[PDB]
């Protein structure tokens, strides 16, 4: 009596491939188009925010979420994989880093914690494994900003710019041809706007794009209004209102 | 839980993980054995067809699992380590315990009970590789020789001779040796031996590991050199009995 | 208790008390002292009665054993380790040990192992282990040689048993011998202390050069 | 305790070991020696509690053994000495300890310089050109530090170590009668067996 | 239960082989390309990132390169996902070598613990093995410069000259012939760049899709010093030998 | 705070004879100075001619007997009703007694019966583990006082014959039944006028190959 | 795979097939038990000179009053045997005496019942059944001289005799008419040796046959090469002059 | 471990011919404050068994539920089950036991010491001793607590042989029972003047008398007045 399931449910096809991963792909192709710039000055992350329901709140919706302080993410696939996923990366980067080393775990070995997660879920059975790709965009103080890849076996490659979702080639570019490094994080909000009404008809609005930053600091973003101490976050959301003035920005 | 089957019976009484283990041995590279009366010839192969292997960190075919008894095999090198490793403890818990230098028998027992375990027991699968397991028993002068297969089952032979063209090697040998006269010189012992695999090698005398063990503790790695010289030999030989 | 072994031409001498008393009169003169392990192999009861009753008895057991596992006889060495490796375990939390693992291998010859519940492992020649070790080694050393016939070999080893008995509240009621031989070992006897006592004061004028 | 001197002296290390065990007036053993081969050349004597010695010496024997084989290569005394301290080092914190002091007198052949290391039972291991542990070597101390500085030979040693055992049987309270000496260096291990002034 | 709703791909074959295995090194051949070249002052190596662009960053020089030592590191060819266990693993089983005996590991010691780590995923468990081969680039003091392979079957072999990945083929029959059994780094570097150019189709041989390092002796730098050659060094290079073509 | 060691009490007494053997026990049950039971059998059958008394502290006397009932019951099922010899039950005994040590146990165990060879045989336990086989034994609180009466008129020894007394003695002989139980009598009447821990009733099982036999004896009550 | 727990319409599992179809393989093995013994014979088989023959029999003691011979798969005969040792050594130490043959079998055919997925009643850590029968004989001081057949499905019955191996049919056919119950030790060897030398193609030498026996004042003796050859010597002259 | 804080004093018994009485005060003692006054400590368990128990209350309660499960679990596979292999004296004593010997094997005791008494509807008289100590015993008259020490020899008059018990007769043996415990509320002032008393009868099942009161009252205190709070100054 209980499960005796310990069989990989992950195995060897004839040509070298693994069939889960093949499965898992194709609906991550079919998932949310998203997009990621390092603009040199910053990074800037958009990804689709999407309404259930006029009468729905997207508020509690999670396209972009905070994996670490100064670090967002955002992906195309299989959200139910990804909301899990988000939250056994904060737990690993909260407890064996934030006072062990004093600070957030840098961008590249967050990357490979993550990568971690996927493969061992690929590895062993009882279980298949994730169904997603990440854009993982970050700063990081002893690294600059930087944007990697997450692969949905958790294979990584280092991008300063790409896109993930449905019509990804085309949007890759229009962000290759109008951003070449050295540029302010505002422009490369324009230049993304752009790259997505393209990508994107039908109905297109700033209502219809979450859009976050990583690349600026407030006081408030310290979390006091006292004497410094430490640098703290970096990430901020904009609201749909902020978003619908850099649309009226040409 | 994974102690459930993975090993299953045959119709025909045998077991199919079983028969299957002894096609990746044949497949493989050779090892043979030859007894004198004074020592145990073993004979290893290692035909290097590249010449991009360097040669001294490419794996040798020899192992100490004691320091009077030596294991060879013909096989999969990966499950080779997982059983060589096991056969070592076993030789040094003896000497813990028992306060004695070890005998050959109880070794061979040890290597027989491995395998016969993953056969029986669930959720593992036998080895890839049969070995040869020689050795001399402590204050004492005459051969042993022993075979084992990842059956788990075990004999003793005179000689024996495991890998690839196992059929043509113990056909050829038992030309050349009787129990009732084996020869008593390491020098003619050895030249049969090297006889034996050069016919199977094809080009080989550096591709060939001759090691010959004698009484307690005496064993020695015969190299090219003298190798090379027996082959002109019996290029020599060839030529007196035609 | 005091219990003793020395090896000589002839093989080991083992001699041995037996006293068992409620207060100090002595209400049976046997008691448990030699545990029998094989045929060959003795293994003496002292320390902790109980450790020694079940741990002699399982070592003969696991002796057994060996013989039909690897068809060999045992060393007392090895027989001795075994003991050992399972002793220091269950130290600090009790266990009290004191045997000499006594043998007469064909495969060594006569061999002695003292063994106690520290984990000690020792080899030597001639042993009294005891209370009344230091004055029973006095009488065994003066008239002590290797080469010696078992007659007189057995009755050194009874003097310095009664020696020990006099001075030490903690043996003497009978006096227990044994002889461990190549083929195993050869009771000879309970000899009573009261006989034996008169006789042994008038003969060996040993702390009776004048009689005292 | 069990008295154990070591002195590193320029063409091999010399390690002394008591050599009988006293019962009253007499010595009922005088043929001890205490001391386990590790490797042919890296050696290990022994003092401390005397069943916790052969539990622990053969431990860490069977040990090294086993990588001996299994790499069919020999290992250095200084790779012996830090595998002995960590293994200490885990024992002081369980609940029974040994209490063994060793010294092992290594000749590192792979360097082709003589080592001696000192370990204390805690796990605090030095390397030194002459030792001593307990009580022995406030006599001893006095005589080494005055009498010897580094760079003297294998005789010097012997008449030294001679020196040290008689004022230790006459003038120290603790009796483990005399020594028996060895010899580690580059040809192995040879028991000195004169101590008539060596 | 799990009988019928589960098979058994890690039984053997009516050949003698594994499934999984045999379909492993498969995964390797399509993968990118890494090359070892031992020299007798030093390593040589070099990697083929096989597709690069302006969109992924190729500043990032350590992406099959990884140290697992300060002696010993390896190149990968293939997927970052599955070298990443054993590589946090290797670097674990290092730690444990220099704590015991305060001195490093061997290379095959640490190649031989890997393949029966390896052997493991499909000799119990039922699990799934990894999918990536790795070129040891090591010392010893016992065997000089030391140059390995092994793979997810967990046989490994001696060398000083392999490859695995894509276009193993090519560069090995090139290789061979240009081979001088005994030969310093900077020649290395020169037979290494000619075999490269003529193993990447037409003009595509850039620093920029490459990843270099090499293990030199130095004598500004401490022996065995591995350098990992980020983009600037693999240009200069490049124009030396004037390969760039 | 809490050890629930203590003591209770009573008096056994095993005699091996010529062909027979008896377990003789008191059947007075204290603790301190209150009477727990004036009759309380203190000898048992445990069945295969073993009967078998537990002397000492009762807690551990009941614990001891419900783990060897067991395996009475188990040696039997396991091995097709082949009774249980003195010998075996005495070293299933010693492991159960082993088996608690660091709950030690305070006991003077008596076994008595007939051996599977035909001779009457007696063995005593020390209380966490040994045995050994004695002729005869005397048990209990009262051991110190009916072993030197015992030692002379039974075993014969510390009594000679007035001549000498010492090349002169008197022999053994082994005794009878009526003999025994003469003896047995005579230690019990004068042992319960000095221990408060005999008295009430003497049972005295006599154990012989036509079975268990009963005897009682009366004594002393307060 | 194949199922662990699934029966056929009559009610008999697969496994237990499936378990009688290797035993069928081996190299017989024939057991009488008379009055003074059992006899306990094999046929080793095999004659080579680059074979040790002399060097391997499939006659191994238990106990110094306890020996199986087999026939079967011999691999597994080895697991058997560990199991049979520790629970025959742990009752020597707590009753002091010998284990009964019939004891020892249901012992051993406990573990016998293990194979495959695991159960709540059995948690089960093997893959397939033991593809040995065995004839362990023995001596108890209650029940004398005996011996006893046990199948690896959990069955043990207690013969006078019994032959189990490939060439079983014959041989037990042969075991009846030879059977009596005035037979003894000395004639039980002989008749041994007639039916091993009528079922062979081959000549009959002690290194293709190997004899043992059972006597109470020595326990499980093996019959040594030295004996077992006289035996065979005497056996063929005697036939040998019948023609 | 654990040494008391709440005490429960005095359960005291003895067979007649043909059953057993058993009486009991009601109390749960905080030391010398009397403060549970009804507490029961008569437990029955069925029609048969009365279950008395002295010693810490915190033991109390918990052996009070342990019974009250007992018979749940004794309707469990029939009904109507009351002498086919449940509800016997022997069977709630044995179990007991057995939970009484392991916690003081392990040294976190049950701090209790009871008394089962009840008539066997199969056979004839249950009376059996159980302490804190694992010692127990039978004998025809059996008290706890004070009871032992001084209601016992009262009992003994009457009974504490075999024969003495036929001999003993419903009157006889409920004199003594009214008799000892007149004495336990005079020199132990912890046992409460409420008390219940149970005789176990063949002839007529269970009759339990609850709260029953102590009368035939002791004033003989009056005849010693020398004063104590009578003064003129």
């Amino acid at each position: 009596m209980t499960d005796r399931y310990s069989f990989s449910l992950t195995t060897f096809s004839p040509s070298g491939k693994l069939g889960q991963i093949d499965y898992a792909l194709t609906a991550v192709k079919q998932g949310v188009t998203s997009l990621g710039i390092k603009a040199t000055n910053g990074v800037v992350i958009a990804t689709e925010k999407k309404s259930s329901s006029p009468l729905a709140m997207s508020e509690t919706l999670s396209k972009v979420s905070l994996l670490t302080p100064d670090i967002g993410a955002v992906y195309s696939g299989m959200g139910p994989d990804y909301r899990v996923l988000v939250d056994k990366s904060r737990k690993v980067a909260h407890t064996s880093y934030k006072r062990i080393y004093g600070e957030y775990p840098p961008t590249k070995l967050l990357v490979s914690e993550v990568a971690k997660i996927m493969q061992e879920a690929t590895q062993s059975g009882g279980v298949r494994p994730f169904g997603v790709s990440l854009l993982i965009a970050g700063h990081d103080e002893f690294n600059g900003f930087s944007l990697y890849q997450v692969d949905p076996s958790g294979s990584y490659f280092p991008w300063k710019a790409t896109a993930i979702g449905k019509g990804s080639v085309a949007a890759k570019t229009f962000l290759e041809k109008r951003w070449n490094d050295e540029l302010e994080l505002e422009d490369a909000i324009h230049i993304a706007l752009l790259t997505l009404k393209e990508s994107v008809e039908g109905e297109f609005n700033g209502d219809t794009i979450e859009l976050a930053i990583i690349g600026d600091e407030n006081p408030d973003l310290l979390g006091y209004t006292g004497i410094p101490t430490d640098k703290g976050p970096r990430f901020r959301k904009l609201t749909s209102q902020e978003i619908n003035d850099r649309l009226e920005a040409l | 839980g994974y102690d459930r089957a993975l090993s299953i019976f045959s119709p025909d009484g045998h077991i199919f993980q079983v028969e299957y283990a002894l096609e990746a041995v044949k497949r493989g590279t050779c090892a043979v054995g030859v007894k004198g009366k004074n020592c145990v010839v073993l004979g290893c192969e290692r035909r290097s067809t590249l010449k991009l292997q360097d040669t001294r960190i490419t794996p040798s075919k020899v192992s100490k699992i004691d320091s009077h008894v030596v294991l060879s095999f013909s096989g999969l090198n990966a499950d080779s380590r997982i059983l060589i490793e096991k056969a070592r403890v076993e030789a040094q818990s003896h000497r813990l315990t028992l306060e004695d230098p070890v005998t050959v028998e109880y070794l061979t027992r040890y290597v027989a009970g491995v395998q016969q375990r993953y056969t029986q027991s669930g959720g593992v699968r036998p080895f890839g590789v049969s070995t040869l397991i020689a050795g001399f028993d402590p204050r004492d002068d005459e051969p042993k020789l022993y075979q084992t297969e990842p059956s788990g089952i075990y004999s003793s032979w005179s000689a024996q001779t495991i890998g690839r063209n196992s059929k043509t090697v113990r056909e050829f040998l038992e030309k050349n040796y009787d129990r009732k006269e084996p020869p008593a010189t390491v020098e003619e012992c050895v030249k049969l031996t090297v006889r034996s695999l050069l016919e199977v090698v094809q080009t080989g005398a550096k591709n060939i590991e001759i090691t010959v063990v004698k009484p307690d503790s005496d064993i020695v790695a015969l190299s090219s050199e003298e190798i090379n010289q027996y082959v002109t030999q019996i290029e020599q030989e060839k030529q007196e009995q035609q | 208790t005091t219990t003793l072994a020395f090896r000589f031409q002839g093989g080991i001498i083992v001699a041995v008390d037996s006293r068992a008393t409620a207060g100090n009169w002595v209400a049976s003169q046997t008691v448990k002292r030699v545990i029998e392990i094989n045929p060959f192999l003795l293994g003496t009861m002292a320390g902790g009665a109980a450790d020694c009753q079940f741990w002699e008895t399982w070592l003969g057991s696991q002796c057994r054993l060996h013989e039909l596992r690897e068809k060999e006889r045992i060393s007392v060495a090895a027989a001795s380790k075994i003991l050992s490796n399972l002793v220091y375990q269950y130290k600090g939390a009790g266990l009290s040990m004191g045997t000499m693992i006594c043998g007469y291998t064909r495969k060594e010859g006569p061999t002695i192992y003292y063994v106690d519940s520290d984990g000690t492992r020792l080899k030597g020649d001639i042993f009294c282990v005891g209370s009344g070790q230091t004055f029973a080694y006095g009488v065994l050393d003066s008239n002590y040689k290797w080469d010696l016939s078992v007659e007189d070999a057995l009755y050194l080893g009874k003097r310095s048993i009664l020696a020990a008995a006099h001075r030490d509240a903690y043996s003497g009621g009978s006096v227990n011998l044994y002889h461990v031989t190549e083929d195993g070992w050869i009771y000879h006897g309970n000899h009573d202390v009261g006989e034996l006592f008169w006789k042994v004061k008038e003969e060996e004028g040993s702390f009776n050069n004048v009689i005292g | 305790m069990d008295i154990i001197l070591g002195i590193r002296v320029q063409d091999s290390v010399i390690l002394a070991s008591s050599k009988a065990v006293t019962r009253g007036i007499s010595v009922l053993k005088d043929s001890d020696d205490k001391t386990r081969q590790l490797s042919p050349h890296t050696l290990m004597s022994f003092a401390g509690e005397a069943g916790d010695t052969v539990q622990f010496a053969e431990y860490i024997q069977a040990n090294i053994q086993l990588y001996s084989i299994r790499e069919d290569y020999e290992l250095s005394p200084q790779a012996v000495s830090s595998f002995v301290r960590q293994e200490l080092a885990k024992s002081i914190r369980s609940r029974r300890p040994y209490q063994v002091n060793v010294l092992i007198g290594g000749y590192d052949k792979k360097k082709n310089k003589p080592e001696l290391y000192q370990i204390d039972y805690l796990g605090t291991k030095v390397e030194l050109p002459y030792g001593a542990h307990g009580y022995s070597g406030f006599y001893t101390f006095s005589l080494l530090d005055h009498h010897y500085r580094p760079d003297m030979t294998t005789e010097e040693g012997l008449d030294l170590l001679k020196l040290c055992v008689q004022e230790l049987e006459k003038r120290m309270p603790m009796d483990f009668k005399g020594v028996i000496v060895k010899i580690v260096d580059k040809d192995g291990i040879r028991q000195v067996d004169d101590f008539q002034a060596q | 239960g799990s009988r019928r709703y589960d098979s058994r791909t890690t039984i053997f074959s009516p050949e003698g082989r594994l499934y999984q295995v045999e379909y492993a090194l498969e995964s390797i051949s399509h993968a990118g390309t890494a090359i070892g070249i031992m020299a007798s002052d030093g390593i040589v190596l070099a990697a083929e990132r096989k597709v690069t662009s302006t969109l992924l960053e190729q500043d990032t020089s350590t992406e099959k390169l990884y140290k697992l030592n300060d002696k010993i590191a390896v190149a990968v060819a293939g997927l970052t996902a599955d070298a990443e266990i054993l590589i946090n693993t290797a670097r674990i089983h290092a730690q444990n070598y220099l704590k015991t005996y305060n001195e490093d590991i061997p290379v095959e010691i640490l190649v031989r613990r890997l393949s029966d780590i390896k052997q493991g995923y499909t000799q119990h468990g039922g699990l799934r093995p990894f999918g990536v081969s790795f070129i040891y680039a090591g010392y010893d003091d016992r065997y000089g410069y030391q140059l390995y392979t092994s793979n997810p079957s967990g046989n490994y072999t001696g060398w000083k000259a392999i490859s695995v990945g894509a276009n193993t083929s090519a560069a090995q029959t090139l290789l061979q012939m240009d081979y001088k059994d005994d030969m310093k780094v900077d020649d290395a570097i020169e037979l290494a760049l000619k075999t490269l150019s003529k193993t990447t189709d037409s003009s595509a041989l850039t620093y920029d899709r490459l990843e270099f390092a090499t293990i030199r002796k130095g004598a500004n730098d401490g022996e065995v010093y591995q350098k990992i050659f980020k983009p600037q060094e693999i240009k200069d290079i490049l124009v030396k030998t004037g390969i760039t073509k | 705070q809490f050890n629930p060691y203590g003591d209770n009490g009573g008096t056994i007494l095993g005699i091996a004879g010529e062909d027979f053997a008896v377990l003789a026990g008191d059947t007075r049950n204290i603790t301190d100075y209150s009477i727990n039971s004036r009759y309380e059998p203190k000898v048992f059958d445990c069945g295969d001619n073993i009967v078998m008394s537990a002397n000492g502290f009762a807690a551990d006397g009941d614990a001891l007997v419900k783990r060897f009932k067991n395996s009475v019951k188990w040696y039997h099922f396991d091995h097709n009703d082949k009774k249980l010899s003195i010998n075996s039950a005495a070293r299933n005994i010693q492991h159960l007694l082993y088996g608690k040590r660091f709950f030690p146990y305070y006991v003077h165990t008596i076994i008595a019966g007939l051996d599977e060879d035909g001779k009457g045989a007696v063995y005593s336990f020390d209380p966490v583990g040994s045995y050994e086989r004695e002729q005869c034994r005397a048990g209990g609180a009262a051991a110190s006082l009916i072993m030197p009466f015992l030692d002379n008129q039974v075993n014969f020894k510390n009594q000679y014959e007035p001549g000498t007394n010492g090349k002169v003695k008197k022999p053994l002989k082994y005794l009878s039944v009526e003999e025994v139980i003469k003896l047995v009598r005579d230690s019990f009447t004068s042992a319960t006028e000095r221990h408060i821990q005999v008295g009430d009733g003497l049972e005295i099982l006599i154990v012989t190959k036509d079975g268990v036999r009963k005897e009682f004896y009366e004594l002393k009550r307060d | 795979d194949r199922g662990v727990s699934t029966f056929s319409p009559e009610g008999r599992l697969f496994q237990v097939e499936y378990s009688l179809e290797a035993i069928k393989l081996g190299s017989t093995a024939i057991g009488i038990a008379t009055k003074e013994g059992v006899v306990l014979g094999v046929e080793k088989r095999a004659t080579s000179p680059l074979l040790e023959s002399d060097s391997i029999e499939k006659i191994v003691e238990i106990d110094r009053h306890i020996g199986c011979a087999m026939s079967g798969l011999t691999a597994d005969a080895r697991s058997m045997i560990e199991h049979a040792r520790t629970a025959a050594v742990t009752h020597n130490l707590y009753y002091d005496e010998d284990i009964n043959v019939e004891s020892l079998t249901q012992s051993v055919c406990d573990l016998a019942l293990r194979f495959g997925e695991g159960a709540s009643g059995e948690e089960r850590l093997m893959s397939r059944p033991f593809g040995v029968a065995l004839l362990i004989a023995g001596h108890d001081a209650d029940d004398g001289y005996q011996l006893f057949h046990a199948e690896p499905s959990g069955t043990f019955y207690r013969y006078n005799a019994k032959a189990i191996g490939s060439g079983s049919e014959g041989a037990q056919a042969e075991l009846l008419n030879e059977w009596h119950s005035s037979l003894t030790l000395k004639e039980a060897e002989l008749l041994v040796l007639k039916i091993l030398k009528q079922v062979m193609e081959e000549k009959l030498d002690e290194n293709n046959a190997q004899l043992s026996c059972i006597t109470k004042q020595d326990g499980f003796k093996i019959y040594d090469n030295e004996k077992t050859a006289e035996l065979i010597k005497e056996l063929k002259e005697k036939e040998a002059a019948e023609s | 471990t654990q040494q008391p804080i709440v005490t429960g004093t005095s359960v005291i018994s003895m067979k007649y011919d043909n059953g057993v009485i058993i009486a009991a005060d009601n109390l749960g003692s905080y030391g010398s404050l009397l403060r549970f006054n009804g507490v029961e400590r008569l437990i029955p368990v069925g029609d048969n068994t009365v279950v008395g128990i002295s010693g810490d209350i915190s033991d109390m309660q918990h052996i009070e539920r342990l019974l009250k499960d007992l018979v749940t679990e004794n309707a469990y596979d029939n009904p109507l089950a009351d002498a086919e292999e449940a509800l016997e004296p022997s069977y709630i004593f044995e179990y007991l036991a057995t939970v009484m010997y392991q916690r003081r094997s392990k040294m976190n005791p049950l701090w209790n010491a009871i008394i089962v008494a009840g008539v066997q509807s199969n056979g004839d008289q249950f009376l059996r001793y159980v302490n804190l100590l694992g010692v127990t015993y039978s004998s025809p008259t059996l008290a706890t607590g004070f009871g032992a020490h001084m209601a016992n020899p009262l009992l003994r008059k009457v009974v504490d042989r075999e024969s003495d018990i036929p001999k003993t007769t419903v009157q006889v043996a409920e004199e003594a029972i009214v008799n000892a415990m007149r004495v336990l509320y005079y020199r132990d002032a912890r046992s409460s003047r409420n008390f219940s008393l149970a005789i176990i009868d063949k002839n007529t099942g269970l009759t339990f008398k609850k709260n029953l009161q102590v009368e035939n009252m002791k004033w003989d205190f009056a005849k010693d007045i020398k004063g104590y709070g009578t003064q003129k100054i």
